[PDB]
């Protein structure tokens, strides 16, 4: 019975740490994606501006 | 009376110069009809739509067909009015193009027939009617979770190969059979193969006798691909304006309409919008949708299929049309691959008619409880996926057991699905479907196998299938 | 002469150029041959650029443009009360012309830094969550933000209806909605009796972009008349996002370069000019005030979008509606965690302030402990207090459509919730308990209601407790 | 009255050339500097493929346009234009290619609206269960990383999906007749392959194809003539006979 | 030129297996990061163990690189490369440390480097 309680506690802490790590990765990846796509948006704006100027 | 002359040809863009003081109005139709004067020319029959006034007696136009063979200096005839299409009882059973010229090879429209202009203002504030009525369709999911409103606008969203065209065909069939009303189909950006299949299916089923159809294939220029929708709307408006009928208007794809508008704007040389669309996207959407309204004489209810590129619902074409929809239906390829047609998502579909005072207290409670059970079943799947279902509490096991049967019973067999499966379709009244779902929720069919609920009509047919399976 | 007349030399996409008009003023109104109005926007060296305020399909090259001599302005006056009108002051409901005799320019300076006063008067919206968690004062500009079909329009209509006995004038501006939807809103207002003090400004989706761009400014111009006459005005903007879309359309048609994320560079200035004109006037300028409730639509709740960030930076607060909460049956859908009003709280009444603090703590605690409900345990730390009180708070914060309630009744019910008088009542019976308690109050607690209404403070605690116990005696649990 | 197959190798390169010409002619550009009539161009090209009626001769022409994507971006202008026109799409992924799954058709994303009508009766019979098995495998594969003690049905589904993936694999320049494709798919989907280990699936398929030439020619003839599956008893007996002589490692 | 009829089946199978193992190791990165190394199955643990050594063995010391580092460099025949990678895939060198495979020539130099390190 004591071993079963220890097993349940170990699974508790392991899953909590796994969730924390996964949320950290989610935050980092979301930051990277948001930083990445704005560059493409600004490049599209620059292309529009250059096309308008060239005419 | 004076004529114009062709000045510039830039592909589907043509510039015409007129005499001072006789310039045509915007959106007027210009006719070009030229006979080859020698062996170095070809016969031309073409029409143009006025887009801009460039000044110095010059007009910027967009062509409704191929401009190949045009020669500078050709004579242009001004019709003095926008594109006018034949209208009335004559249009029933026929197939027209963007210009109202029949393409079914059954004969030309008499030249004395009444014709109405494509472009007209929307109905005013005083003449609108705001009564709400439920339009029964005979599809279980639609009738239960996303009820349709007479005189309203309904949008169907999904990716490629989900079943939007089949669902539209089934709606046409069911509503024509169980209501007898007039229907109009406008295939904005229609694929030729799909249009031919639709025409043959409707002619075989006999619904063609009460339907007018306008195609405007993709291979036509963007001007035609943009004006097909307005042509269909003009044909539909007559039956309520002059006869007080209740009319259904089906639009094949709004996404292609927006694409054609963006292409026309790019050809005219306007600066692109957010992701390359036209700056006038919202105004064009409003001009198209605002004419589909209910008045004192009659009403026009519209079912529109919306394509979503790469699942991105944030795209401007899906996004801007949301403000004009009363009910939304979402189709999922995940549900389609599982064999559950029509593959309508039961948790993403929304409707403004799902209120206790509109559909009834019993209907509202049944639909809400079905949604609650499905939502609860959604979370438990991962726990069920890893650990056995024995880990779930007693109530959770019953929730899963009933949610599987609810999900399978949401599916239905269509009449138009005969060509695919060979199993005849069925029509289910809303009272029957709410009774069946209430019985399933209360648990009087918990002992039947879950496979007996797949692709079935009324709840009695589920018992019949179970008995055929050996229960 | 060509000084007071001109001829069009270019037409396209609702923009026209005219030759002549030598004495025309910048920002003036001009008249076309067929009666369509226009605005002189660019006074170039040899021609004038005109933005057409209506159907441009009837205008050809070579027709005459007539000068009017007036900077763009809209009709104002008490004659506009109870009518729906377009941004140019033309009625759209029929019922004959509007017989006003005063006008006001659309573009006007905002009140100066020395003309303003701190906000100190409550604005009763009739919604429990709004009046409890995010109080709104008169003169404050509060943002209402949420996704589609989240009840923003319902909240606005309830707030407008609740002003029936308050000395406040309401202005509703519909920008880009369906004309049938505007008609339904007008019908509901007429049924509930709010048209006796409400002006409706409409600009449907089929209208040209300049009308959609000008509608909120016309609403502000109409409100400022009553504001500077000493009255209190409420203005509701239904789609600042659609205003921004229309302005981007106009700017792109004018061939101006795009800015950040394809919006024009002055999209922030556009909203700042509009929202900066709402204020609370100092006693030297009269006691009038104007408060605004702009609306913004997000995509899947993405608050960090450009327009939501701009409007958040401009306004004094925000109210967030969540689609998941709306779908889960919590129709108010107000997220107390993210919603905040910063000018408000000082204008909230003492009796309500005395209970809002406990209500916030209970609801917040439930809002971090709902996810553990998979297995209720840990005794008082989770079950008896956090899971029970929070669920009861969620039950009492629900409200039916178009049924605003008095602030005194809100104070009574929320005090009853916070003092633990609802601990024995099951969750399913809480709404019926509240509904019956309102009638019991209307029948037996006139002294308490009058005391609260006259002193803005809670009555005697012993009397309130004995009244609550007396009501609880007669209630039956079912 | 003939039947023609046409393969376009780079519509992206055609579009690039047209963009170059349009920009040299100083026509106004659209998004990604493409001209406004590029979709008109591609639709006009693709719509010329058709199936003619009996009155027009009964001929046909089918087209297989090719589009290349940069870093798998299918939301680009030309990819979206070509996708919105064609009746179906086949997606190839380098992630599948390098993992040994070649040909690298992604069945989840691929779509064919003409499917069913473009299959023989036996193939229609045998493809239905294969689609469901693949869908279940792809749904449950997200849980494979969590240990091994999964629900018995779940690892049964995973075992079936692994063998399905092994079966769908094919070599280079090795076309397989439909009369053998239907038989191998029937063997996979009727459970006869559930005891052969995953590593031996390719050799099992090769040896089954070899065996079907010396024995069971009647089944091949029946399929090739009637376009329908043979008798169930005979096919099961032949499969059992092959499995008896098959050697397992 | 990477075709069975050009380089031979012996070469082609080894190349394809190396590519497959490297692809699997690349895929495993997220689950390793968010779940830990001990949560992988014995198959995936062996995959990582082999793939790290293969990736390190892909490195080489160049003759022109002697100006950057004091190592003289080497020239490795195709037969030697194929044999070494086949032996690594067969699991013969699982007991050697990871860094012994970095910047060497033939598979033998890994053995002498491990002996110099003290295995
Ligand atoms: N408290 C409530 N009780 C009951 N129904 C409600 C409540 N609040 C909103 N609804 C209903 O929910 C729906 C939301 O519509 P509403 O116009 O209020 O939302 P919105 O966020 O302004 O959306 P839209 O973008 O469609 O204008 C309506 O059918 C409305 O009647
Ligand atoms: N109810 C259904 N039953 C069987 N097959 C269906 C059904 N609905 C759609 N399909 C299949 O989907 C394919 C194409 O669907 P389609 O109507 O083109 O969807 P979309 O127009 O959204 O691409 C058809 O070949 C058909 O076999
Ligand atoms: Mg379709
Ligand atoms: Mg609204």
């Amino acid at each position: 019975l004591d071993a079963k309680a220890s097993e349940h506690a170990a699974r508790m802490t392991a899953m909590k740490n796994a969730t924390d790590n996964a949320n950290e990765l989610i935050r980092t990846l979301t930051l990277s994606y948001n930083r990445a796509r704005q560059a493409a948006i600004t490049q599209e704006i620059t292309e529009i501006v250059a096309g308008a100027n060239a005419l | 009376m004076t004529r114009g002359r062709v000045i510039q040809v830039m592909g589907p863009v043509v510039d015409v110069k007129f005499e001072n003081g006789h310039l045509p109005a915007i959106y007027n139709a210009l006719k070009i009809q030229h006979k080859a004067r020698n062996e170095n020319e070809v016969d031309i029959d073409l029409t143009l739509e006025v887009a801009l006034h460039l000044g110095d007696d010059t007009v910027r136009t967009i062509a409704m067909a191929s401009t190949d063979g045009l020669i500078r200096g050709m004579e242009v005839i001004d019709t003095g009015a926008p594109i006018s299409v034949p209208v009335g009882e004559v249009t029933l059973g026929r197939v027209f193009n963007v210009l109202g010229e029949p393409i079914d090879l059954e004969g030309d429209i008499p030249a004395d027939a009444r014709r109405d202009p494509i472009h007209r203002p929307a109905p005013k504030f005083e003449e609108l009617a705001t009564e709400v009525e439920i339009l029964e369709t005979g599809i279980k999911v639609v009738d239960l979770l996303a009820p349709y409103i007479k005189g309203g606008k309904i949008g169907l969203f999904g990716g490629a190969g989900v079943g939007k065209t089949v669902l539209i065909q089934e709606l046409i069939h069911n509503i024509a059979q169980e209501h007898g009303g007039i229907s109009v189909f406008a295939g904005v950006g229609e694929r030729t193969r799909e249009g031919n299949d639709l025409y043959h299916e409707m002619k075989d089923s006999g619904v063609i006798s009460k339907t007018a159809m306008v195609f405007g294939q993709m291979n036509e220029p963007p001007g035609a691909r943009m004006r097909v929708a307005l042509t269909g709307l003009t044909m539909a408006e007559y039956f309520r304006d002059e006869q007080g009928q209740d009319v259904l208007l089906f639009i094949d794809n709004i996404f292609r309409f927006t694409q054609a508008g963006s292409e026309v704007s790019a050809l005219l040389g306007r600066m692109p919008s957010a992701v390359g669309y036209q700056p006038t996207l919202a105004t064009e959407m409003g001009q198209l949708q605002e004419r589909i309204t209910s008045t004192a004489k009659g009403s026009i209810t519209s079912i529109q299929a919306i394509y979503v590129p790469a699942d991105d619902y944030t795209d401007p074409a899906p996004a801007t049309t949301f403000s004009h929809l009363d009910a939304t239906t979402n189709l999922e390829r995940k549900l389609a691959e599982m064999g559950i047609y029509p593959a309508v998502d039961p948790l993403a579909s929304t409707s403004r008619a799902l209120a206790p005072e509109i559909v009834g207290e019993e209907h509202y409670q049944v639909a809400r409880k079905v949604q609650q059970t499905l939502q609860r079943y959604k979370e438990l799947q991962d726990i069920i996926a890893i650990l056995g279902m024995d880990e779930l509490s007693d109530e959770d096991k019953l929730v899963v057991h009933r949610a599987r049967r609810i999900q399978f019973f949401l599916s239905q067999n269509f009449h138009v699905a005969e060509q695919f499966t060979g199993q005849p379709g069925s029509y289910v009244p809303v009272k029957e479907t709410v009774r069946g779902f209430k019985e399933i929720l209360e648990g009087k069919y918990d002992h039947l196998p879950e496979d007996a609920f797949r692709l079935v009509g009324r709840i009695e047919e589920v018992v019949e299938k179970a008995k055929a399976m050996g229960v | 002469q060509v000084s007071d007349v001109g001829t069009v030399i270019q037409v396209g996409d609702g923009i026209a150029r005219a030759h002549g008009l030598d004495n025309v003023m910048s920002g003036e109104l001009v008249e076309f041959a067929n009666g369509v109005m226009g605005m002189a926007l660019n006074l170039e060296e040899n021609n004038v650029g005109i933005v057409i305020l209506g159907p441009y399909t009837g205008i050809k090259e070579g027709d005459e443009v007539r000068r009017t001599g007036r900077i763009m302005e809209v009709p104002v006056g008490e004659a506009l009360i109870g009518r729906v009108v377009n941004p140019l002051g033309q009625p759209v409901d029929g019922l004959g012309p509007v017989e006003t005799t005063e006008t006001r320019p659309i573009e006007s300076p905002a009140p100066g830094v020395m003309d303003r006063r701190s906000v100190h008067e409550p604005l009763q919206t009739g919604i429990k969550a709004i009046d409890a968690l995010v109080p709104i004062g008169r003169g404050q500009r509060e943002l209402i933000i949420g996704d589609r079909q989240t009840g923003k329009t319902s909240v606005a209509i309830d707030t407008i209806i609740n002003q029936k006995d308050q000395n406040m004038i309401s202005i509703y501006v519909a920008i880009g909605q369906k004309e049938s939807t505007v008609r339904t809103v007008v019908e509901t207002l007429r049924k509930h009796g709010a048209l006796d003090y409400t002006i409706v400004v409409t600009a449907s989706a089929s209208q040209p972009a300049p009308l959609l761009f000008l509608a909120p400014y016309a609403g502000v111009a109409m409100g400022e008349y009553f504001m500077y006459k000493g009255k209190h005005v409420l203005v509701v903007y239904d789609d600042l996002s659609k205003q921004a879309a229309a302005y981007r359309e106009l700017s792109l048609l004018l061939r101006r370069p795009p800015g950040r994320e394809a919006y024009p560079g002055d999209i922030f200035y556009l909203h700042s000019r509009l929202l900066e004109r709402a204020a609370k006037l100092s006693d030297a300028k009269g006691g009038g005030s104007l408060t605004a409730l702009p609306f913004v639509e997000t995509q899947a709740g993405d608050i960090s979008a450009y327009i939501p960030t701009n409007v958040i930076s401009i306004t004094d607060g925000q109210i967030f509606l969540q689609s998941d909460l709306f779908f889960s049956g919590v129709r108010p859908a107000i997220n107390a965690g993210l919603s905040v009003s910063r000018v408000g709280g000082a204008a909230q009444i003492k009796a309500m302030k005395k209970v809002a603090g406990t209500l916030r703590l209970d609801l917040a605690a439930y809002r971090e402990l709902e996810a553990f409900a998979q297995f209720g345990s840990d005794l008082d730390k989770a079950t008896q207090a956090k899971l029970a009180r929070g669920a009861r708070t969620v039950e009492v914060l629900k409200q039916d459509l178009h049924q605003p309630i008095p602030v005194e009744k809100q104070v009574l019910i929320i005090y009853a919730l916070t003092r633990g008088f609802l601990d024995d009542i099951p969750v399913e019976d809480v709404r019926r308990f509240e509904k019956e308690f309102y009638l019991f109050l209307d029948q037996n607690g006139q002294h308490l209601l009058e005391h609260i209404r006259t002193t803005k403070d809670l009555p005697n605690e012993d009397d309130l407790n004995k009244a609550i116990e007396a009501f609880k005696k007669t209630f039956v649990v079912s």
